[PDB]
């Protein structure tokens, strides 16, 4: 290795700018650096920023797992794009649509389970009748108190 | 603690007077001896420490602590011996003699009564590291990494100098013995909040906090493999063992002046460990989850309730050990394919099986995987901070969540998929390898039998 | 798109892959043999509409807009083949596919246990040591200067050698180890 | 169209290199060279000893400890008759009977 | 018609609806011919390298290494300070931890103030 | 569970699908017949031939490589390759 | 009691014993698999007795035997609770194992590591049962993080697949957000009732309990995979077809269910968290049976069947009846493993082809899975006096005749007809109709293994149902009073559900083409929930991680405000303090200029 194949900073005559694409084994033409914001890129080429997974799986790749070839520019963001993370392939369907067809879902299925906690269903029964002043001392009342009676009649 | 103080000198001579071939044999064989011999210091009572001169005494805290520093110095002998096998003779025996030193230095850090003493072997252990790092590291930063280290303790440390020595003339001692009896209640004023920070700043520093920590990724990284094992397992502690001790002054006017620390360290353990999901290199991965769960200790120890204070001391008991283990499994993976690229070995289970099964149970326990020690101190730590406010509870369980996502990326990334095609010079595990990591595993597993010997002196 | 001997997809791969693509989600679509067989012959004589035209501009025109008919009437998820890519099995077994050149680093006591096959290993590896120099030197003499074109690798051309490079398709492991 | 006839001439060569190597990892009949190394013992081993080490165990360290085994107390009817005390729990109250 | 594929940031405008994909001229021609021949020669040079016989160990990548390099050891020497570095560092950097500050502190101080009224329910805790 | 195979069978089985076939004279193909030139075939009747032994065999063949499998004893040596068959 | 607490202590040693066994063992294992199921086996008998025991009499203890810990007041002892729940439980979870063992010992005969694949087996057995018996929430805890990383280590059992990978983690990734809902559960329980033991808990009786209920329902939903943490669920069929029918089938799904019936007592003074348990079932049992009603991997349908199956379970965990819920997880047990069972022995026979468009024809070629298949459908969607009668009828009969939130009842009952529309769509696509299947045909199903184990889930799936109902004491008061047509609600909606599918089947069936709808890939492509939330969170968590954290943070400004600036203000001085000329001349000036500051500006001769 050298110091003249490590990356350095935003080429800006197109001179170093041909010399950076040729370092980084790419063409002048297709060579975009990172835009010179002071983030710290350098002159680090700007790939499309795609996954692994879009890659052609029936290539022979000197990296199979990876989808990566030996010597090609390596994306900033690869090890995000490895195909155990993020997916950038293309949907079946149109990603607002699945957005707002799944956020549309959601808040409907909430606001009718509002609508039902709010109008429930029961029974035509009354309540529940429990004897012995409605298990006063089984539910933990103390016995040296005396409870107001709890009358259930017949009918 | 003479009787520990005087073997450790003593394997001076004998690392000097060796063979040319049996220097190794010889300081393992004699250090694995004296750490056989450490498990008398467990005598501790429940009301008293045990106190065995003017100068050096060992409650509950500090015993734990001394038996990790004295396991863990054949340990690194183990290790680093593979890299330095083509060395001068001289150069051999120096860096034994410098992990030696170290070891003498820790031992007496630890059961120093008076505090100024535990100022000085404190900051003497800052020399044999520096020279480790900056003399057998492989790298060309090793020098501003061993820069770095200094300047950050050397600029952290000395305003806790001057005001231990104005504690000292102000109460009329540093005997910590007597600093228990002697205590005042420190008010509300600047003079006192410059006290504080003074008093703080050092530990903080060596922990580290969040903020504070830029020499961690760089002396954990540049230094050799016996270095960043005893960076990682020991010399973190040291910062812990002095808040611990030096909290007792510093009241009533800790319950406002910790609230910056707090919320810099609830929030540094979440980016630290956000660090260590986009992380390159496996070393500095592992230095950055070391920042996290010391951060996890500095809220503990800052909080300043029982429960903290038993999952700090179990949690850098356990933190230790682990970090000290994957640091040493980390080396393996390096001196097989000399480089530290997490991307590059990959798929190794097929290769190395035990040693997959080893980067199994070191990332089960890095996880905290119950009831190992590093869940009951991380547990302990999660309901004192909860007593404490209840929103810590998120934070804590968004750090355990991130934290469970590193360590299986680490062990997936660098034991499964499919293998490297063109690295072809995988050999098969030694015994040493085997034998070092089994030496990290069984005491961290034996120790969840009776976890009742980490929990700390308010057991 | 993605070649190895080529720099490009032709007109005609083009419209051949939109077939085989387009009759395979018909297939997922129409599960039944008799239905599939009745809707391929339907896209059969479809495709057999537009064969003879020659105005490349109308056929690219043709191209785009069954391109765009085949994305609106795509399957969600098609019937993938278990070992292609995507399947249930795709890529299972490479836990197994341990390479030859660790067989080199078994101790002595358990390789001879396999006498013979490691007396064949050995005479195999004196033949690949023996032709490594002149497979490249036939190598050196057939790239033209400026590097390869393409990434087609040439045959043995006299007798006696073998084929430049291939040691590590050769010994390659087998799907089923 | 098809196969250059530099491509089918490699292709060929390099299918019976690949067929040999195949071949070569076939197995000899001698080989693999291995060196020279009470019916219901499941029923004792795994079942009967494991019974008689944790029955010790349960009789003479854990009931000898307070409160290590609390085990519910049994459910009492009208009509039963307690062992210890022998006393006759009385019947229940006759029933206002409806079907 | 059909409904257009609109592309997003996380789904990919695909390659079979891409209008550049079906460009014949003699400019793209070229292009992806020095495409091919790049990565052909990078391809032999790693064949050459990876079927050596007397070779045992790592073919080196200097593209990892680059990357490694660019990834870590770089940042800072095309660091520049300006407005949108500062601001986002100020974002970023002391944003969460005054948010973080302020709702610790308010809650402490409404359990502290509830504590010391006897309000708060502390019946059976006796651990802390 | 999964049978072995041969050259015999793959041989006979590739013939037998080719020969069920209604665009192939069954008395006229051969182990070498060609496509375009022998029997008089469109590319897309080679693509529909590819996809009924993919169909038949089990296994999905390429396009890169479907488009090169052009005679019978071609299609043969592509799923013994991919197979791995005499070993 | 000497006879109790002795057969299930030795039953859980008894199950660890192989463990060690193979941990101490040098030479290879002369058919380790046999004595892996033949020590099951065993287990199971022992641990059958004491739940006669438990049925003769009522007789529930607590075994606190080893005291491990005493952190200051709370002390921390192995303990383990035989009670209603742990007998009924364990006999089916071991019954349910030793069938899946019988069938990994025929469907993963030459998998070259089988062994491990025991032992990983075995381990999630022990950790389920450390989880079933466990007293205090620390060995829940236990079992709670021993069955996700066994789940994990399963999962991924072939380890050169992404796909595992990913799955695994994904797993893991929502158990985790489980265990955050424990750990809060666990640690309000801690600093409010100074407690983890259940006993203490129960005593105490919290009426502000709305958090920890809150923090034990969002546990239930990591580990269920309720609405929300859903997916990993069906993303878990990457693994061997063994461990789904065990694990993502029958025992390791259900402790979430289990983790919330344990808890009964809060929960039922608890209005609030009854309805939320209700709302959050109802909405995974109909979104789940939406997205299986037009799937084609046979194992998706089966993993999306049980998690509405779970949601069914949170249903009628939230009406108030949980003996019901535990009923119904002891029936669900059999016939969802024999149906996933069923399918792994079609997927065998096939070349692993894992696809119902590629199957049919099957009636006659394969007559003991067909049998077994139709009986473990029927069982499923609700046949009388089949073992699912006897639980899911009760529910939706105590479901009817409830004080209930009305959509909730009306989307359980959507929900059942769901269930019998993709259980007829299985039994059309996978057995009637002719072949689809590729040429060659290896189709067998003649081994001893396979077929015993079958014909031991099959005599459970019919007879389980009714033996276990017969012979439970009742914990409730059965509603047997209600109008006709609430009576028959759930009959006429399954026979209605497979009405609907026999006339899709059939409209299936004919010659026509037509467009998808959106309704379409809605319902296929799972609602479009992991399509939006695994590629929306990682790409933001992993672009916070690299531009803010990695680089913008530590790597630039932390690095320019403490150390960066300090050593360039230095350099910076250093250089105007050294950049002296060397003239005697400007020095002396000096000389003299600070002379005369000191004599007159700062009056040091005074
Ligand atoms: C790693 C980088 C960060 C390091 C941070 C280090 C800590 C930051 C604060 C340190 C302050 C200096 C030591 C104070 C010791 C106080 C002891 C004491 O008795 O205090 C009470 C005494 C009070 O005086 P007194 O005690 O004599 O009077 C008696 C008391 N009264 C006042 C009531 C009559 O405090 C002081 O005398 C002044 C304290 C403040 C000093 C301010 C100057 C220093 C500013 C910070 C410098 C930090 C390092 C900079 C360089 C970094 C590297 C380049
Ligand atoms: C392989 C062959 C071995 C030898 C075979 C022949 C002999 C076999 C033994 C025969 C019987 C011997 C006597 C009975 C046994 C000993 C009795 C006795 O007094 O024991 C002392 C005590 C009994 O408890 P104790 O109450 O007396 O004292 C506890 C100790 N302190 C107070 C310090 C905490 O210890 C044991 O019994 C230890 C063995 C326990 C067995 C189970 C271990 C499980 C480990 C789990 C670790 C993680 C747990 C996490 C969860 C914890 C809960 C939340
Ligand atoms: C950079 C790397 C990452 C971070 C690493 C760590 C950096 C931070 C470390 C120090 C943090 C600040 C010091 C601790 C402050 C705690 C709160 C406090 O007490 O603030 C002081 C004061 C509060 O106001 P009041 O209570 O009225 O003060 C009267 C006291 N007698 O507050 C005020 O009045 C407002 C502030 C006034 C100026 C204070 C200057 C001195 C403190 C900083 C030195
Ligand atoms: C009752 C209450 C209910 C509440 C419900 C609502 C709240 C929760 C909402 C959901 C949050 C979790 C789900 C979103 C993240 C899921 C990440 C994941 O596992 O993605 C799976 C993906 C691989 O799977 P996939 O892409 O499907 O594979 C198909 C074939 N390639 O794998 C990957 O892409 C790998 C990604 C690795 C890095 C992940 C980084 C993101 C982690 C986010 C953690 C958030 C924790 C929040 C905790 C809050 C606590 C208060
Ligand atoms: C249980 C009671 C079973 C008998 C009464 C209900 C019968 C029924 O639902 O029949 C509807 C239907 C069969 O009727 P159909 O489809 O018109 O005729 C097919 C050609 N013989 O479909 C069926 O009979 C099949 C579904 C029956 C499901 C019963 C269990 C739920
Ligand atoms: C939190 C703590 C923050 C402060 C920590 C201490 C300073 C930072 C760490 C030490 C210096 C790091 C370093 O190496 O800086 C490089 C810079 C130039 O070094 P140079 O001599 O050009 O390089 C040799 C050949 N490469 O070196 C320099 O420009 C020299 C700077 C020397 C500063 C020494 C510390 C002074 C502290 C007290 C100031 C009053």
């Amino acid at each position: 290795i050298t110091k003249d194949m490590l990356p350095g900073p935003y080429p800006k005559t197109p001179e170093e700018r041909a010399a950076a694409a040729k370092k980084y084994n790419m063409r002048v033409e297709d060579y975009e650096p990172y835009p010179d914001d002071g983030m710290g890129y350098g002159d680090y080429p700007k790939l499309p920023d795609r996954s692994q997974q879009e890659r052609d799986p029936w290539y022979d790749w000197d990296h199979p797992d990876l989808r990566l070839n030996w010597g090609e520019p390596m994306h900033w963001d690869l090890d995000m794009y490895i195909r155990n993370r993020v997916d950038t392939s293309p949907t079946p369907v149109n990603w607002n649509l699945m957005c707002k067809h799944l956020f549309g879902f959601v808040a409907f299925m909430l606001f009718m389970f509002w609508v039902g906690e709010t109008y429930p269903t029961y029974q035509p029964v009354g309540p529940k009748q429990y004897p012995y002043n409605n298990l006063y001392l089984e539910r933990g009342g103390d016995p040296n108190k005396e409870p107001e009676p709890v009358v259930h009649y017949e009918i | 603690m003479l009787k520990y103080i005087i073997p450790t000198m003593m394997l001076m001579p004998l690392t000097w007077l060796s063979k040319n071939s049996m220097i190794w044999i010889n300081t393992t064989l004699h250090s694995l001896l004296i750490s056989l011999t450490s498990l008398l210091l467990l005598n501790q009572f429940g009301d008293n420490s045990l106190n065995f001169s003017l100068t050096f005494f060992s409650d509950s805290l500090s015993t734990p602590l001394l038996i990790l520093t004295m396991w863990l110095l054949p340990l690194m002998l183990m290790a680093s011996q593979h890299h330095l096998s083509k060395e001068n003779l001289a150069r051999k025996k120096l860096f034994i003699s410098m992990l030696i030193l170290l070891q003498l230095f820790l031992i007496m850090t630890f059961t120093a009564t008076e505090l100024i003493f535990f100022y000085i072997m404190f900051e003497a252990t800052l020399v044999p590291t520096l020279i480790i790092i900056t003399r057998w590291g492989n790298q060309t930063e090793r020098l501003n990494a061993g820069l770095y280290f200094l300047f950050y303790t050397l600029a952290g440390s000395l305003p806790l100098l001057v005001a231990l020595i104005y504690i000292q003339n102000t109460m009329g001692s540093l005997n910590f013995l007597i600093l228990q009896y002697w205590v005042q209640p420190m008010p509300n004023s600047w003079s006192n909040t410059f006290m504080w920070l003074a008093c703080m700043m050092a530990f903080m520093v060596k922990m580290p906090l969040y903020g504070l920590h830029l020499w961690l990724p760089k002396a954990h990284v540049e230094a050799p493999i016996a270095g960043s094992m005893v960076l990682a397992a020991i010399l973190l502690k040291l910062g812990g063992y002095g808040m611990m001790r030096i909290t007792l002054l510093l009241n009533p006017i800790t319950d406002f002046m910790a609230y910056p620390f707090i919320m810099l360290s609830l929030w540094g353990m979440i980016m630290t460990s956000s660090i260590c999901l986009r992380q390159t290199d496996l070393k500095s991965l592992i230095a950055y989850s070391s920042v996290s769960h010391m951060a996890l200790v500095i809220v503990a120890i800052l909080i300043q309730t029982p429960w903290s204070y038993m999952g700090a001391t179990a949690l850098m008991i356990a933190h230790g050990l682990t970090s000290s283990m994957l640091f040493c499994l980390a080396n393996s993976n390096y001196e097989r394919v000399h480089s530290r690229t997490m991307i590059l070995a990959r798929g190794l289970q097929t290769l190395l099986p035990l040693m997959a099964a080893w980067w199994l149970l070191a990332s089960l326990t890095n996880l905290a995987l119950p009831p190992s020690i590093n869940l009951i101190g991380e547990l302990f730590v999660v309901m004192s901070t909860f007593s404490w406010s209840n929103i810590t509870i998120i934070l804590m369980g968004l750090n355990m969540v991130i934290t469970a996502l590193y360590s299986l990326y680490m062990l997936i990334t660098t034991q499964r998929g499919k293998h490297t095609h063109h690295i072809n010079n995988i050999l098969p595990s030694f015994t040493r390898e085997n034998a070092l990591m089994s030496l990290h595993m069984l005491p961290l597993l034996l120790l969840s039998l009776n976890p009742k010997i980490i929990l700390g002196p308010l057991y | 798109a993605f070649l190895p001997s080529a720099a490009y997809l032709t007109h005609q791969q083009k419209v051949l892959q939109l077939y085989k693509r387009a009759l395979r989600h018909l297939e997922s679509r129409c599960v039944h043999r008799d239905k599939y067989r009745y809707f391929a012959c339907l896209l059969r004589a479809r495709f057999d509409e537009h064969k003879n035209e020659k105005d490349m501009v109308k056929a690219t025109q043709l191209l785009r807009e069954a391109e765009k008919e085949f994305w609106h009437g795509q399957h969600p998820q098609p019937y993938i083949f278990p070992e292609s890519p995507g399947g249930t099995s795709y890529e299972r077994y490479e836990c197994y596919k341990v390479p030859e050149w660790c067989l080199d680093d078994w101790h002595p006591s358990e390789k001879a246990m396999y006498p013979d096959y490691f007396a064949k290993r050995e005479q195999w590896k004196k033949l690949r040591r023996e032709s490594w120099e002149r497979e490249v030197k036939q190598l050196q003499e057939e790239t033209p200067v400026g590097g390869p074109r393409t990434e087609a690798l040439p045959p043995a051309r006299k007798q006696g050698d073998l084929p430049p490079l291939w040691w590590h398709i050769v010994t390659r492991p087998r799907e089923r180890p | 169209s098809g196969y250059t006839p530099d491509e089918k001439l490699r292709l060929q060569q390099l299918r019976e290199l690949r067929r040999r190597w195949l071949k070569d990892q076939e197995l000899s009949p001698r080989e693999p060279v291995l060196p020279p190394r009470r019916h219901s013992i499941f029923a004792f081993t795994h079942v009967l000893i494991p019974v008689w080490i944790i029955h010790y165990y349960l009789k003479y360290h854990v009931t000898t400890k307070p409160y290590t085994i609390v085990e519910k107390k049994p459910r009492i009817f009208p009509g039963d008759t307690i062992l210890e005390t022998g006393e006759v729990i009385p019947p229940m109250k006759e029933f206002p009977d409806q079907h | 018609s059909f409904p257009k594929y609109e592309p997003s940031r996380l789904a990919s405008l695909p390659t079979t609806l891409d209008p550049a994909e079906y460009d014949i001229s003699s400019e793209t021609r070229k292009a992806q011919a020095e495409r091919l021949a790049i990565r052909s020669r990078l391809k032999r040079e790693y064949q050459l390298q990876y079927n050596d016989p007397s070779r045992r160990g790592v073919v080196e990548d200097p593209a990892l290494i680059r990357w490694t390099c660019a990834r870590s050891a770089n940042v800072y020497p095309n660091f520049r300070p300006n407005t949108k570095t500062s601001l986002l560092g100020a974002l970023f950097g002391i944003g969460p931890l005054i948010f973080w500050y302020y709702v610790f502190k308010t809650d402490r101080d409404r359990k502290e103030k509830l504590i010391q009224e006897g309000k708060l329910d502390r019946t059976f805790n006796i651990s802390y | 569970d999964a049978p072995p195979l041969t050259l015999e069978g793959i041989k006979d089985r590739v013939l037998y699908v080719l020969k069920l076939y209604d665009k192939i004279d069954p008395e006229k193909l051969s182990v070498n017949s060609h496509f375009m030139k022998d029997l008089g075939l469109d590319s897309l009747d080679q693509v529909e031939i590819i996809m009924a032994m993919e169909d038949e065999f089990g296994f999905e063949i390429p396009d890169i490589d479907a488009e090169k499998l052009m005679c019978p004893q071609e299609i043969v040596d592509y799923i013994a390759d991919k197979k791995d068959v005499y070993e | 009691m000497n006879l109790f607490s002795s057969l299930t202590l030795v039953t859980l040693i008894l199950l660890t014993m192989p463990i060690a066994a193979i941990n101490f063992n040098t030479h290879k294992f002369t058919n380790y698999p046999l004595y892996v199921k033949t020590t099951i086996s065993c287990a199971f008998i022992t641990s059958m007795i004491p739940t006669m025991m438990f049925i003769h009499t009522g007789q529930e203890m607590i075994i606190s035997n080893w005291h491990w810990l005493t952190i200051q007041t709370l002390k921390l002892s192995l303990s383990f609770k035989m009670d209603f729940f742990s007998m009924m439980f364990v006999p089916v979870a071991l019954f349910v194992t030793w069938s899946i063992m019988e069938f990994s010992m025929w469907y993963m005969h030459s998998d070259p590591n089988i062994n491990q694949f025991f032992k990983y087996l075995l381990l999630f057995l022990i950790t389920m049962l450390i989880l079933v018996t466990a007293n205090n929430l620390f060995q829940l805890f236990i079992g709670w993080e021993g069955v996700g990383i066994m789940s994990f280590l399963l999962i991924g059992w072939w380890y050169g697949r992404t796909d595992a990978n990913t799955a695994a983690l994904q797993a893991i990734l929502y158990n985790r957000i489980g265990d955050i809902g424990f750990i809060l559960a666990m640690a309000w329980f801690l600093i409010n009732l100074n407690t983890w033991d259940l006993q203490q808990i129960f005593m105490l009786n919290p009426n502000d309990s709305n958090l920890p209920l809150m923090g034990l329902i969002l546990a239930a939903t990591g580990k269920s995979a309720q609405f929300g943490l859903h997916p990993w669920l069906p993303s878990a069929m990457e693994g061997p077809t063994p461990v789904s029918a065990l694990l993502h089938s029958s025992t390791m799904v259900v402790a979430g269910i289990f983790l919330l019936i344990r808890f009964y007592p809060l929960t039922e003074n608890n209005k609030f968290g009854q309805s939320i348990m209700l709302c959050l079932g109802a909405m995974t049992t109909l979104f789940t049976a939406m997205c299986a009603l037009t799937q084609n991997d046979i194992k998706k349908i089966i993993a999306f069947s049980t998690s509405s199956q779970l949601g069914l379970m949170m249903v009628t965990i939230g009406i108030n009846q949980p003996h019901l819920a535990f009923l119904h997880i002891c029936t669900h047990a059999f016939f969802k493993a024999m149906l996933f069972m069923c399918s792994g022995s079609i997927i065998h026979s096939l070349n692993d082809e894992q696809d119902i468009r590629k199957m049919g024809g099957l009636f006659k070629a394969m007559p003991f899975t067909t049998t077994a298949l139709i009986i473990g459908s029927l069982a499923l969607t609700g046949m009388p006096f089949l073992t699912g009668f006897y639980s899911k009828d009760l529910i939706i009969e105590s479901a009817n005749t409830s004080y209930t939130n009305a959509w909730a009842l009306l989307m359980t009952l959507v929900a059942t007809s769901f269930t019998a529309i993709y259980s007829t769509r299985i039994i059309f696509f996978a057995l009637l109709g002719q072949p689809r299947f590729p040429t060659l045909i290896n189709i067998n199903e003649n081994n001893p293994f396979l077929i015993n184990s079958i014909k031991r889930l099959l005599i459970g799936s019919l007879f389980a149902g009714f033996i276990i109902s017969n012979n439970i004491p009742p914990m409730t008061i059965p509603q047997m009073t209600m109008p006709h047509y609430l009576k028959m609600t759930a009959l006429t909606v399954t026979i209605l559900g497979f009405i609907l599918a026999l006339e899709i089947s059939n409209t299936t069936h004919y010659l026509k083409f037509n467009y998808p709808s959106n309704t379409f890939k809605f319902s296929n492509l799972l609602g479009y929930y992991p399509t939006i939330m695994h590629r929306l969170t990682p790409y933001m968590n992993l672009t916070m991680s690299q531009k803010s954290a990695s680089s913008l943070l530590d790597l630039i400004w932390l690095e320019t405000i403490l150390p960066k600036t300090i050593s360039l203000a230095q350099m910076k001085m250093s250089t105007t303090i050294t950049s002296q000329k060397g003239l005697i001349k400007l020095y002396f000036l000096s000389f003299l200029i600070t002379i005369l500051i000191s004599t007159t500006l700062l009056n040091f001769h005074e």
